[PDB]
């Protein structure tokens, strides 16, 4: 209950705030495509498929307390080595430049 | 069943039917693709949750993370189509008719 | 083993961040393998109890099996106390 | 430094879960006891 | 596409595939089609064009809803037994659901209007990947699903696509479209035999394969995707022309060829169930792919058709393509009927 | 009881945000030779309040859609806020056992704040400037998130109380002070702040405004709070928590003023060459880190526990 | 009452599904989309599972939904379409909202409702477990297993989000 | 099906243990070394059983045990252990590391004058044996008798006879 009043109270005040502030005596009587660019559009669906992969890496510190240890170290070696190899074949294929 | 099912089941539902009739945007077609996936991932968590089984905990992950490379795809043919003509409308994909 | 040299020192001077990298993620996989305490993570790791210990039903053969958990048979973890 | 404070801490660790087993027993005993109760409690009214 | 990358990614749809081959357990059989669709893409759009734009998101949209409709049986089945593994469902709304998935991913009829289209959109080898190999991973799935399978929803959905693949082939002049309403076809004789013996619908799946390969492949090596360009070849490679004849004769499942042993053992099966009027509707409307096969050797083989000047050009150059596995494929496409017998090796 | 909690942290980090733009005016001044404001009340102490007045008294100066117009500020503040009630310090309004994930998946939504006021804009150019800052926003969550990972493998959970715990001998920047480099550098560019204030800089080549600010500001506080907790933990005595309060304090305060510090100190980058510095840099150092934490406690023995 | 939260949000689940499903403009088919999002969290947490939870607001919200977002403004809408101005998402919405209403109104006053199929109406907390006093979250531990047991599952998952990366640069490049 | 057979109230009463964690968690090492045999007897029982209603007599022994163990305490130590708990209940987390002062003044207090001694570091998570007369279960999961399995095949692989038998084929 704790949290969702917590909830609550921040964003009921952020609404409160938002109202008072557009609102006080004034005193007065009288669908394209964006010029697209596709560049922003791989540094997003890059950020996508890395996210996808720290989802991946988020049970490491629970993994850590295994008895299969030897398992578990090379999974997650292995996870990591090929998040770096993704990053070293965008980075070779022009994709991480602005250029052009 | 339990009566959580029945809603997360008509969700499913809600969102197929939203799938199958097209409206223009291709985009808002990829919305309710997503929206299953929503729901999948809902149901399956809780009936993984509610039985207790432990190593099964793992799946909903799976299922997301596999569900959010097929939108990445999705979403790289929306823009190639919008390059295309200019928007992601459906009625412009209608050249293989003939 | 020159030319070997020659090539490090060329990418320590045009590239040392990506030197570091690949150095630090070489020593990762390698040193697990080499280091004389990886071998008591495997077993600290199996020490901890997180669910209850079952006894066992005493048939009269058992006597590696302790009867009381202050009698001195069953795994000691003296190592871990020292460590 | 780090190395010595978590081994430490793993022994803390031990200690503690060591007195969560030896309570494990009177705590499972009196969770049969208050369940079995409540069972029989709705026995009684179920008849009525 | 780089060579190399080119490589990695026919190996990912391989893998993809074998994973759903292999697995018992029902996420990775899921996983197994989301790994395969995602590495099949790039090979529909590799020619950059809007038609094979059209074509990928055509084909995107309908194996992802395919797909999510297989997680909901999957999940509804984990609901009603608790279990993962990979057999029987245990729920028959379930196994509907499961059961229009794959028909979708095969592109059975009535969902079968993206494999003209896709086909059409895509270049002649993608084309072989799509209406071949793609082929396995559902179908080695409904081989094991199959207890548990409504017989009326399988074989109304045989029937529709014997129905809808045969006429839809009649107003085809465009070859990759002949080939994707041959395609929706063949998989109805496959399906409808399912229920009652499963081996031979690998029969039927394994020699479809060849047949459909070879032709794709003779189409290749000369570059035809029309009826009219595949008219030339006589004034080209004279032999090409025979090996069409052969294969579209085969594919007509006319004996003595290799094409007739899956409609004869599919009948065989039937007819010991004490299905008559079934395979007899069946065998009378394959008629109507013999008809358009049949209209493909006049254009080709048995007559010569007008030539062009420049065609002069090409008799001084000789075919360079890889045409791999051709005259294999198109042995075993023709002279297999003396070997049916061993069709007991799929058992 | 616990909405006057709620109430007890809502008001002073408003408080808090506002006399930071004191602040941050006169250490810039005194890094400028010049003093900053000290005529609106004495050393300037009353300059926020006739500030805050003056804004919510302007003109509140045609929106493409009136909804999202008004959902992007409510969203900034509420989240800003959010991120507040489970930190440590030392004892948490709300003690989450995946702290450090819930901070992590509501930051993450704080970039719909951004992309939901471009849209609202009705500009084409400030939707491309909105799409800019979303892009770099999410570039920076990458290596945050790894770096965040990579230190909870020392400290063994979720939890933002067992950080206290796991630096009871010793502050984690010792161990991870090259993690602590790019973490620092990381909040700096998450928070569009000099040298990464490329929505401000970008741009120029009432109270909806001072609701945007006020959001800025406290997510400023609250990711060098973070930190601390972080990297600099503070000795926790539970008979004397006031002794915890006042020394965590100060070192966030101390890392606050770093921020104004080094906004005085460096031109901007261009926006290709802060992209560069994260996917080139951070990011391939960020990796080899992680893996190399996580080989560590398991090649030391030093693993943490899971509670 | 809170005895019957997990429904409620259920309720408000179904709800922002025939949202987008009505398919208004994608701005605000992505809106209805975030807050079934977020709402579909609150059902999780409440049976335990936290740590899944949270994923949807981490990946599904703050990585997957963003990245819809930022593709619409960028290739799709930039200006909404007035909310429920065309008369099919209209009815859609009206249509579906109705439902809804319906089955909520006859499972409450029942507690139970059969549409189509047989759904009880007690409450999802009578199926709830009894006895929990472990000293670890059950969640936790089966998420971390991945790395003991699911060897097999890092690889092809790894695979694909390499073949991932692969794959849309190859699409993109055009 | 048949009616669940549920012990009467009166067969559930037994005196409790009514003292709070922080006092369990105190006393928990010591209550562990004394108390095992009757805690270890009622756990096999529970786990062998697997019914509740099976070991209600052991589970009483359990209390009776426990209480007699916190009377003996008080008899001797209650001062010193009073400290101990009350320095444990003052923590969020009931933290041993925080109170190690008093709980070396208990601890000395029981060894002097009751000859207790606090088990080391990892006995109580150690398997031990338990005696007991009680009977192991026959069939403790009610299993029915399983299905016959299916007739075996056993015998000498010849050819097949002529064959395939395949239409006309003659091999
Ligand atoms: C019982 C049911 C009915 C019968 C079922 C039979 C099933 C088919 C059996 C397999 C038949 C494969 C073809 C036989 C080889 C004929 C071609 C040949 O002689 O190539 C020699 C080959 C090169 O010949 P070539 O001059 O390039 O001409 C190629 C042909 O045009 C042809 O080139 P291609 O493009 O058509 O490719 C053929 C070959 C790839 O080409 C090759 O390199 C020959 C490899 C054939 C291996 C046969 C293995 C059979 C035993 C299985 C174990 O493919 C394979 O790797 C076979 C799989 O020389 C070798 O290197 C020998 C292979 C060394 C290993
Ligand atoms: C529980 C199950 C779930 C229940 C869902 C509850 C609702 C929650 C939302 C679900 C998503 C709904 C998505 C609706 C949608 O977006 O479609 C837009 C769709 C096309 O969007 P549009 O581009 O704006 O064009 C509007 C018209 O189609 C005009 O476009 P036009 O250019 O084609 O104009 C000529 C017009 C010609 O109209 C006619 O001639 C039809 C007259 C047929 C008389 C019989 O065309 C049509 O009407 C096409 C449809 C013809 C009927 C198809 C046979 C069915 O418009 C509609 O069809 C509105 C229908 C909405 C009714 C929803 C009923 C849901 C029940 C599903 C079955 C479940 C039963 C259990
Ligand atoms: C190399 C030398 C190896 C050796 O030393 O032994 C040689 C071998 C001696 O073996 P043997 O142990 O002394 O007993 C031989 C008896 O004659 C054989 O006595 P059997 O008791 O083994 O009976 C033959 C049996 C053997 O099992 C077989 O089925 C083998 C299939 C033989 C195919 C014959 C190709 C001609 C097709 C008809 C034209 O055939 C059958 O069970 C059913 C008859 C299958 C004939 C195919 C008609 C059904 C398919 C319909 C489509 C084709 C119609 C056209 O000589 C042969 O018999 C040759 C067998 C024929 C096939 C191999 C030669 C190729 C022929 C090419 C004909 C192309 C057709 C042109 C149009
Ligand atoms: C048994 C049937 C075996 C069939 C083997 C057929 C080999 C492919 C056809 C040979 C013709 C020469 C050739 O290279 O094939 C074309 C195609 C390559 O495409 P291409 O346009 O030539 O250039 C690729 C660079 N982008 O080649 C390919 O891309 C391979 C596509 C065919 C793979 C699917 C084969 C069917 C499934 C076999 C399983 C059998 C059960
Ligand atoms: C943007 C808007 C802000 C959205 C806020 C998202 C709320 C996510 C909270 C999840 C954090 C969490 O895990 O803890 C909260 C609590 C469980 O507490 P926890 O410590 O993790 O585990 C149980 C006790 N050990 O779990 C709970 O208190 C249950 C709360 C369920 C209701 C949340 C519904 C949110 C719907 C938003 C739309
Ligand atoms: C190179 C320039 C880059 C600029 C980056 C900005 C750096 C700002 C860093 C601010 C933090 C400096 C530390 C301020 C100390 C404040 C007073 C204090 O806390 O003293 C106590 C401390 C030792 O006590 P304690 O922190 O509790 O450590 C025990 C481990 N838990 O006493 C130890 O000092
Ligand atoms: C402390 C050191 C002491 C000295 C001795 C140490 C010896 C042991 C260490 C051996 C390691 C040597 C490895 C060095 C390889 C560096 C190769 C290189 O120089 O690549 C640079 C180049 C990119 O540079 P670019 O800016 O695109 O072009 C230059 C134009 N101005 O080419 C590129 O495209 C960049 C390479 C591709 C990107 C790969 C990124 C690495 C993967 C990220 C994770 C890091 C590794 C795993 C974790
Ligand atoms: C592109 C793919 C990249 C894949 C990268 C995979 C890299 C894996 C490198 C290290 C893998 C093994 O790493 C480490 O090796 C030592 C070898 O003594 C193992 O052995 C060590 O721990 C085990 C415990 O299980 C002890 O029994 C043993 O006495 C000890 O020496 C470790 O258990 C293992 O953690
Ligand atoms: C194409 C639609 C796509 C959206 C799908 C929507 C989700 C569908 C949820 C299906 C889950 C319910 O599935 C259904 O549950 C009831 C509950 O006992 C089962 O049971 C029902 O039929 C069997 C018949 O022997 C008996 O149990 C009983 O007569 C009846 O209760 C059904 O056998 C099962 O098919
Ligand atoms: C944080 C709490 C602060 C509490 C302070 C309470 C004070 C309440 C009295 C406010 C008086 C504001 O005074 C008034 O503000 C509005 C702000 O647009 C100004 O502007 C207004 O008047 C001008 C013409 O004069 C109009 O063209 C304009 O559209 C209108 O906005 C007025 O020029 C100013 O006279
Ligand atoms: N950037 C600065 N530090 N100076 C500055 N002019 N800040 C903005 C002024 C401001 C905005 C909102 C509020 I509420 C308050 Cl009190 C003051």
């Amino acid at each position: 209950m704790n949290l969702m009043l917590a909830l609550l109270t921040n964003f009921t005040l952020a609404t409160l705030l938002v109202i008072i502030a557009f609102w006080l005596p004034q005193l007065n009587v009288y669908s394209a495509r964006l010029p697209f660019s596709m560049k922003f559009f791989l540094v997003a669906i890059t950020f996508l498929l890395f996210d996808l992969e720290i989802a991946l890496l988020l049970p490491l510190p629970w993994a850590s307390q295994t008895a299969n240890l030897n398992t578990m170290l090379t999974m997650a070696l292995f996870l990591i080595i090929l998040l770096a190899v993704s990053l070293a074949y965008e980075w070779t294929q022009k994709g991480l430049e602005w250029t052009e | 069943m339990s009566m959580v099912y029945m809603n997360i089941m008509m969700a499913f539902t809600v969102s197929l039917v939203g799938l199958l009739m097209y409206r223009s945007h291709l985009m808002s077609s990829l919305l309710c693709l997503e929206g299953m996936m929503l729901s999948l991932f809902v149901m399956a968590a809780l009936t993984i949750l509610n039985s207790h089984f432990t190593l099964a905990s793992m799946m909903p992950i799976i299922l997301l993370v596999f569900a959010a490379c097929e939108a990445a795809l999705g979403l790289s043919l929306l823009v190639m189509v919008s390059n295309t003509y200019g928007t992601d409308y459906v009625q412009n994909l209608n050249l293989l008719q003939c | 083993a020159e030319r070997v040299a020659a090539f490090l020192k060329n990418v320590w001077a045009k590239e040392p961040v990506l030197v570091a990298s690949f150095a630090i993620a070489g020593l990762a996989v390698i040193l697990p393998t080499l280091s004389p305490y990886t071998k008591y993570s495997l077993m600290i790791n199996r020490a901890t109890p997180y669910n209850y210990p079952v006894p066992l039903r005493d048939d009269g053969n058992m006597p590696d099996v302790p009867s009381h958990p202050q009698d001195p048979q069953g795994p000691s973890l003296e190592w871990l106390k020292r460590l | 430094s780090m190395m010595k404070w978590n081994r430490e801490r793993r022994r803390l660790q031990i200690e503690d879960f060591e007195a969560r087993i030896a309570l494990m027993p009177l705590l499972q005993a009196e969770k049969d006891r208050r369940v079995l109760q409540m069972l029989r409690e709705n026995l009684e009214e179920e008849a009525t | 596409m780089n060579p190399i990358i080119f490589i990695i990614i026919l190996l990912t749809i391989m893998l993809g595939t074998i994973i759903v081959m292999i697995s018992s357990h029902w996420l990775l059989v899921w996983i197994g089609f989301e790994m395969n669709m995602l590495a099949i893409i790039p090979i529909m759009m590799k020619n950059h064009n809007p038609r094979a734009t059209e074509a990928s998101t055509k084909y995107f949209l309908t194996q992802s809803t395919a797909s999510m409709l297989l997680m909901m049986a999957v999940i509804i089945n984990l609901m009603f037994s608790g279990q993962w593994t990979v057999m029987k469902l245990f729920n028959p709304m379930a196994s509907m659901l499961m059961t229009m998935a794959l028909a979708m991913k095969l592109g059975m009829a009535p969902f079968h209007f993206w494999v003209p289209e896709v086909t059409q959109g895509i270049p002649l080898s993608s084309g072989l990947i799509l209406l071949t190999w793609q082929k396995l991973a559902p179908m080695s799935v409904l081989y094991q699903i199959f207890p548990s399978i409504n017989l009326n929803l399988i074989l109304t959905l045989s029937v529709l696509s014997i129905l809808i693949g045969g006429w839809g082939g009649l107003n085809q002049t465009q070859l990759r479209k002949i080939m994707a309403y041959s395609s929706i076809a063949h998989m109805g004789w496959m399906t409808a035999v399912l229920p009652y013996n499963p081996t031979m619908t690998l029969l039927n799946l394994i020699i479809y394969i060849i047949m459909t390969s070879t032709m794709f492949t003779m189409f290749m090596a000369n570059s035809t995707t029309t009826t009219l360009s595949l008219s030339h070849t006589w004034n080209k490679t004279p032999i090409m022309t025979v090996l069409i004849l052969a294969t579209l004769l085969s594919m007509g499942g006319l004996p003595p060829l290799s094409g007739f042993m899956p409609k004869w053992m599919i009948i065989q099966e039937m007819t010991k169930n004490n299905s008559i009027i079934l395979p007899t509707f069946m065998a009378i409307t394959a008629l109507l792919n013999l008809y358009f096969y049949m209209r493909l050797t006049y254009s080709t083989t048995l007559t010569m058709f007008p030539s062009t000047n420049n065609m002069k050009m090409k008799w001084q150059f000789p075919l360079m393509k890889k045409m791999t596995f051709l005259p294999t494929m198109v042995v075993l496409s023709t002279m297999m009927l003396p070997l049916t017998p061993m069709l007991s090796v799929l058992e | 009881m616990f909405m006057i909690n709620i109430l007890m942290l809502i008001i002073p980090i408003l408080l808090a945000v506002a006399f930071l733009t004191l602040v941050e005016r006169k250490v810039l001044g005194y890094m400028q030779l010049r003093k900053g404001p000290n005529v609106v009340g004495p050393y300037g102490l009353l300059q926020p309040i006739a500030d805050a007045i003056k804004l919510f008294i302007k003109e509140p100066l045609a929106t493409s859609s009136a909804s999202m117009f008004i959902l992007a500020p409510i969203m900034a503040l509420g989240l800003a806020l959010t991120m507040w009630i489970p930190l440590p310090m030392p004892y948490p309004l709300i003690n989450m056992n995946l702290g450090v994930l819930f901070m992590l998946a509501m930051s993450s939504l704080a970039v719909y704040s951004i992309l939901w006021s471009g849209w609202a804009s009705n500009s084409k150019y400030a939707l491309i400037g909105a799409l800019r800052a979303v892009a770099q926003t999410i570039s920076y969550e990458v290596t945050l998130a790894i770096i965040l990972l990579s230190v909870l493998l020392m400290s063994g959970s979720f939890t933002l109380s067992t950080l206290i715990t796991t630096q009871e001998q010793m502050w984690l920047i010792l161990p991870a002070w090259p993690l602590a480099m790019m973490w620092f550098i990381s909040t700096l560019a998450e928070t569009n702040r000099a040298p990464f204030d490329l929505t401000e800089g970008e741009s120029e080549l009432a109270g909806p405004f001072a609701l945007f600010f006020m959001a800025e500001y406290a997510n400023i506080i609250m990711m060098n709070i973070f930190t601390a907790i972080l990297f600099l933990g503070t000795s926790h005595n539970p008979h004397m928590p006031e002794l915890y309060t006042i020394n965590f304090t100060i070192k966030s305060l101390l890392l606050t003023m770093s921020f104004l510090w080094i906004r005085a100190s460096y031109p901007r980058f261009r926006y290709d060459q802060l992209m560069h510095l994260l996917w080139k840099n951070f990011l391939p150092l960020t990796l080899a880190l992680c893996m190399w934490h996580v080989s560590l406690p398991i090649l030391t023995s030093g693993i943490p526990p899971q509670t | 009452m809170m005895l019957y939260i997990v429904f409620i949000l259920s309720v408000i689940f179904v709800m922002g599904f025939v949202g987008f499903s009505s398919k208004p403009s994608p701005i605000y088919g992505g809106l209805g989309l975030i807050v079934s999002g977020g709402v579909g969290c609150g059902i999780v947490l409440n049976f335990g599972g936290s740590f899944l939870g949270l994923m949807v607001f981490l990946i599904y919200l703050g990585g997957m939904m963003v990245v819809f977002g930022y593709t619409t403004a960028m290739a799709t809408e930039q200006y909404p379409e007035i909310w429920l101005s065309n008369k099919a998402v209209l009815g859609a919405f009206v249509t579906g909202l109705l439902m809804e209403f319906f089955m909520v109104y006859y499972v409450l006053k029942d507690k139970e409702v059969e549409v189509v199929f047989e759904f009880n109406g007690l409450g999802d907390w009578v199926i709830y477990d009894t006895g929990d006093s472990g000293f670890f979250s059950e969640e936790a531990m089966g998420i971390a297993a991945l790395y003991s047991y699911g060897t097999w599952l890092v690889i092809v998952t790894g695979w694909s989000l390499l073949i991932g990366v692969v794959v849309i640069m190859e699409i993109t490049r055009g | 099906p048949g009616i669940v057979e549920l012990p009467s109230l009166e067969d559930l009463k037994v005196q409790e243990v009514k003292v709070s964690s922080s006092v369990l968690k105190a006393a928990a090492h010591h209550y562990g070394a004394q108390c095992d045999k009757p805690n270890k007897e009622f756990m096999l029982c529970r786990w062998e059983e697997k019914d509740p209603r099976r070991c209600l007599e052991e589970g009483k022994l359990v209390n009776q045990c426990a209480l007699e163990f916190f009377r003996q305490i008080k008899r001797h130590c209650a001062e010193p252990f009073t400290e101990y708990w009350t320095c444990i209940d003052y923590s969020g987390l009931q933290l041993f590391r925080r109170c190690r002062k008093q709980q070396a003044q208990f601890d000395e207090c029981v060894l002097d004058k009751l000859g207790w001694v606090r088990p080391d570091l990892g006995d109580l998570s150690k398997v031990t044996k338990v005696k007991t007369d009680r009977p192991l279960p026959e069939n403790p999961y009610h299993s029915r008798a399983r299905p016959e399995p299916n007739p075996e095949v056993e015998g000498d692989l010849k050819p097949a006879r002529h064959g395939s038998r395949l239409f006309f084929w003659t091999m």
